[PDB]
Order: C-alpha cells, then structure tokens, then sequence
C-alpha cells in the first residue's frame, strides 16, 4: 500500500512537473509521454493513472475539463 | 498617347454619375434587387452585355432586364469595377467572381481571378480548384491545378473532394507521368476507395480506370474485392477483368525515382557569366547532376527541406543596376520537377544569409541581418504554408550574428558562437538553455534524432560538440582525422538515417580534395564512407551552402564539365 501511494504521487508529481512545459492532448496523446518517462520506473498501469488524471479537474491549476478537451488551461 | 488626365477626369465623372443615378436608362433586376447602370460602361467592360444591347432583338429597346442565374454581390462588385477600375478580391468570393466573369464574358476581371487563383493554389484546395478549372474551360489553372494536384494529392490522397470528380479527369490525374508517389500500390488503394464511393456509378468506369494502372497490380490483391463489390450475377465484368490484362505492359512510375541528394547553392559557377551556380551530388549515382540558377542570381540566401521534401529560399541580395548588391525579401519555392523557382509570397524584411527551419509545417527565419537594426534587431518571423503568410513569433532574446539553427523534439534551437536559446512553438518563449565552453563561429549544425551536433567552428577546424536534448549539456566526442596544415570544409548533414560529413580540405599549394565520412554514433569515429573522385566533381567555392533532401535524376540533367 505503501510504495502503491508511492506510485500515485510520483505519477502526480512528473505530471504536474512536465505537462506545464509541454503541449495538451485530446484523449491519449500525454499519457504514451507520461508512461514513457516513468518505462525505467515501473508498469504505466493505465486504468491507476487514467483513474487518477480525471480526479484534479475539482478544481484549479490544469483542471484538465474533460468535455472541453481541446485547450487546456496553461496558468498556474 | 491618350491623355491620362482627361481619362481619369472621364472615369471618376462617370462614377460620379454612377453614384447619383443622373443618365442611367438600363437597370438589372437581378434576385429583386434594382442595379441602374449605363450600356456603354457594361459594353466596355463585359462581352455578353454589347451582345446585350447591340443585337437586335427585345432587350434593345426594354429597359429592364431579369439577368437571372447570378449574384447580387458579384454583380455590384463587377459594376464597381467596371465603373472604377477597383477589383477587391478576397480569398473567399472569388469562385462566384469567376463564375459571373464567365457569365458576362468579362476577360479584364476574368484574368484578374486567374492570377489571384494561380496564386492562390495550395494543398487544402487543389482537388477544388482543379474541378473548377474543369467545370470552366481554363488551361492555365488546369495545368498548374494538374502538377500541384498531382504532387500534393499523391503526397496526401486524403481530400474529400476527391471523391466528387468526373471520370475524364481521374483518368488524366492517374494515368500521368508527374505523380509522386514512394510506391505504385498507395495510387492503387486511392482509385479502389474512389470507384467503392458508388457500386453501379463506377462499373463502367471499372474497365478504364484499371486501364492506366500498371498491370503488377491487376493480377495481384484487389480484385477479389472488386468481385465481393460487384453487382449480383454481373458475368459482363468478372470473366472481362480475368482475361483483360494481356495489355499495359509494366512500365515504372516517375514518383519512385526519388534519391536522397546534397543540394548545393551558390558554387563556383564554371562559366564567369553567372557569379554562382547551383550544383547537386548524388551519394548513389556518383555523378554530379546541374540545379537550376537561384532566381535573378540570389546570393546570399538559405535552404530548408520540410519533412515533405519541398525546397525554399528565403532572403538574399540581388546586384543593384565594382561592388553593387542591394537585399531583396523575396521568397520562392523550388519546383522539384520543372526544374524552376516558383515565385512566392516575400517576407517582411529584408535578410542576408538567413536561417530557414521548418516545424510544425511554418518556416522559421531566425536572424539574417536584417534591414531594420532596431532595439529588436534580433525579431524572427514565420511563414504559413497553409493560408501563404507571414507572422511574426517571439524575439531572440539575444542579438547574434553568423548563427545557425535546427529543429529538434517540435522546438527550434538556434545556436551561436556559446550561447543557445530554445524556442517553445506552442507557448511561443524563449527558454535558456546550456552554454558552451568553446567560442567558435562560422559552422553548421545537423540534427539527427534527438541530439545536435556542431561540428567545426572558428577557417573552420575539426571541433564537434554533441547535445542532448533530454540532457542539456555539451559533451565532446572526438576530432575528424584529416590532413596536417589544410583549411578542411565541415558540411553537417544526416543521410541514411546515420550523420555524415561533408568536408572538403585544401593543401599547401594543392587543389581542393572531396571526401564525405560517416561518424559512429556509438563508436564516437568517422569512418570512410566513401571517397568523392575528383573527376566528376569540381572546386565549388567557400560560400556554398548543403542540405539534405530528394531529388529526380530524370527531370534534372548532367552538368556538361571537365572533370
């Protein structure tokens, strides 16, 4: 439970740390960039990262909306 | 001459008139709307109005005519016109503006449109403009529409509109010679998707349109297809097709005769006429085949090859009418099969030996000592290759001269003589990135994957400095082996998906010696890759320019020179 808390902030923490820099994606064009960077850390677990990017859009700071995916908020 | 005076006076008196309705006796009811003009203006300009009036029969002597199958708008911007010599043409109206100028027979405005269409043909309209062009008897635009529909088309093979075409000009677009395609099977899937758009509209068309397909593809996958499409117990096309492809014999395609070349610009021209040629090598076929002269002798300038193969030239100087040479901000684009510079939109200001770099289908010129000199001496500009504009993007934050820039990873990264700035397309900011420890100028730059290579500097020497981009640090790798006491000629480029050299050196009292060298990636060294003979090549000078890209040994000739 421990290290699986790990991997939930370490997927959170490379999100939030790349995505401010780089371009937006419509349905799954970060997300092959996002397992990329973590392929040397371990499995990309898709269902645990694609549960876990729809639940920042409560509130500010790239909330991401999911039905207006075409332009994501680039402000802090 | 007719006094020029005289006639504008005439001109604006009769728009004058025009304006208050005073002599006016014809009107044109066109849709409801009242349009009261003259007959002499509408003679003058329009061919079907002096038919109009001047023939005899009932419209001679009625003062209102019901001109139907027209537009109000094309109509009052042709009677403006024709009023005041003033076309304002916008990038939208100008279909119906033809159409009503083949409706009046007006040739004044009619070659007007042509023009503004001939400049206006690019890749998301060309299968459009071509069906106009077909609809309505136009030669020009039709062959300029049939080469650019050829290329991009085959390059894309993707636009809707290619669907709703005529048969005739199907069978010209795919039976021509000038089709550029890496394969002759990407042509045969596009006509299989076009003749499944109907299922009994195209049976007839089925037995022509496999006529001008090579038969390696007639007896191979697809005609199994064609039978699971056909019409039930049709035995008029199965048994036809089976015994039909006697005929046609193989014959290869232009397109597939594309190999990767080293353009050069600006070599020594071997007859003292011209001040510099433009050359080209072949890495394959050993020979060194001619390239047409840069428009009106244009010194000075810069190359880029997108990632779909087209050639640019930005910038440059032209000899004013010793030492005489004023800069020009024209920009053309290279014909890679009539072997001629196609004239372009030009730039904003004016450059010397700029930096052309393509991403995300713009061309980027950084730099390039500009005209102006401002507090933004150091302000780049990108083109549209889409809607055929330039816009202007965020400065260099640094003024630099004699740079050189590549594209990596979707951003542009221009470097000097230590310092480098990455530029963010999709934010569009400049970011610092890492710094040199080595001050060397005058040298080029290859990217190749995800890393950059700088190699020599100052002449020039043997220096190389490798990137990383997901790194962001200079490492050095090794020096090029070359010969003592020479001034070598580093050229950077990527060929066969691995970076070679293009390095020409000079010794004491010797001519000039060609040699290419193929660095290992992994092994950090340059290997002999092969050796450039001197009995095709000749000395091509010190200001010459390379580039990597995809040319036609057919369409191009041998350079006639002694070895």
């Amino acid at each position: 439970q421990k290290v699986d808390d790990d991997r939930k902030h370490e997927i959170e923490a490379a999100i939030v740390r790349i995505m401010k820099s780089r371009k937006k994606m419509q349905h799954n064009v970060l997300v092959a960039e996002v397992t990329q960077q973590l392929k040397a850390r371990f499995l990309p677990s898709p269902v645990v990262i694609k549960k876990r990017i729809e639940g920042l859009i409560e509130r500010e700071y790239l909330a991401r909306t999911p039905e207006d995916r075409k332009v994501y908020t680039y402000v802090a | 001459q007719i006094n020029t005076e005289y006639a504008v006076s005439l001109l604006e008196q009769l728009k004058l008139f025009y304006e208050q309705q005073l002599f006016t006796d014809i009107v044109l009811i066109v849709e409801g709307t009242e349009f009261p003009c003259h007959k002499m203006v509408l003679a003058t300009c329009s061919s079907y109005f002096r038919a109009m009036f001047m023939s005899g029969l009932s419209e001679s002597k009625q003062t209102h005519v019901h001109l139907r199958n027209v537009d109000a708008a094309t109509l009052q911007i042709i009677i403006t016109y024709a009023y005041t010599g003033n076309l304002a043409m916008n990038d939208s109206t100008v279909e119906q503006l033809y159409e009503t100028a083949c409706f009046l027979q007006v040739e004044d405005v009619l070659q007007r449109c042509r023009e503004y269409l001939i400049k206006k043909i690019n890749a998301e309209n060309c299968v459009r403009l071509l069906s106009f062009a077909d609809l309505f008897s136009c030669e020009e635009l039709k062959q300029s529409a049939k080469r650019m529909v050829e290329h991009k088309f085959t390059a894309v093979y993707h636009q809707d509109a290619f669907m709703q075409l005529s048969h005739d000009l199907l069978i010209d677009i795919l039976s021509s010679d000038n089709l550029n395609v890496e394969k002759e099977e990407t042509v045969r899937e596009a006509a299989m998707l076009w003749l499944e758009y109907n299922t009994e509209s195209r049976s007839q068309y089925l037995s022509s349109v496999l006529s001008q397909i090579r038969i390696d593809a007639l007896s191979e996958v697809t005609q199994r297809a064609w039978f699971q499409g056909l019409p039930p117990n049709d035995k008029s096309v199965v048994v036809q097709g089976l015994y039909k492809s006697m005929p046609k014999f193989f014959k290869p395609r232009l397109g597939m005769t594309k190999e990767e070349m080293m353009i050069f610009i600006e070599a020594s021209s071997e007859n003292p006429c011209s001040l510099y040629s433009s050359v080209c090598y072949s890495p394959q076929a050993e020979k060194v085949y001619k390239l047409c002269s840069p428009p009106a002798d244009l010194h000075k300038v810069g190359t880029v090859v997108t990632p779909d193969n087209d050639i640019y030239i930005a910038g440059g100087q032209v000899p004013l009418k010793q030492t005489a040479f004023r800069t020009v901000n024209c920009f053309y684009w290279f014909d890679a099969q009539q072997n001629t510079w196609f004239p372009k939109t030009p730039m904003l200001f004016v450059r010397i030996k700029p930096s052309l770099v393509c991403c995300e289908g713009y061309i980027y010129a950084i730099g390039g000592d500009s005209v102006g000199g401002e507090l933004n001496r150091r302000t780049v500009e990108r083109y549209d290759t889409e809607k055929d504009e330039w816009t202007m993007v965020s400065p260099l934050p640094c003024a630099w001269q004699w740079s050189a820039a590549v594209v990596v990873h979707d951003c542009i990264y221009v470097m000097t003589l230590n310092l480098m700035y990455c530029y963010f397309p999709r934010s569009d900011s400049w970011v610092e990135m890492a710094m040199r420890q080595t001050s060397r100028s005058f040298a080029s730059a290859a990217a190749f994957g995800d890393k950059i290579f700088y190699i020599g500097g100052l002449g020039s020497s043997v220096t190389v400095e490798i990137y990383d981009v997901n790194k962001n640090e200079w490492k050095m790798a090794a020096n090029i082996p070359a010969k003592r006491y020479s001034d070598p000629c580093v050229r950077a480029v990527v060929i066969s998906n691995s970076l070679c050299v293009f390095m020409r050196e000079t010794h004491l009292n010797e001519r000039a010696k060609y040699v290419t060298y193929q660095y290992d990636l992994e092994l950090d060294r340059w290997s002999l890759r092969q050796h450039i003979s001197e009995r095709v090549l000749w000395d091509l000078g010190r200001d010459f320019r390379c580039t990597v890209g995809k040319l036609y040994p057919s369409c191009l000739e041998e350079s006639p020179w002694k070895p």
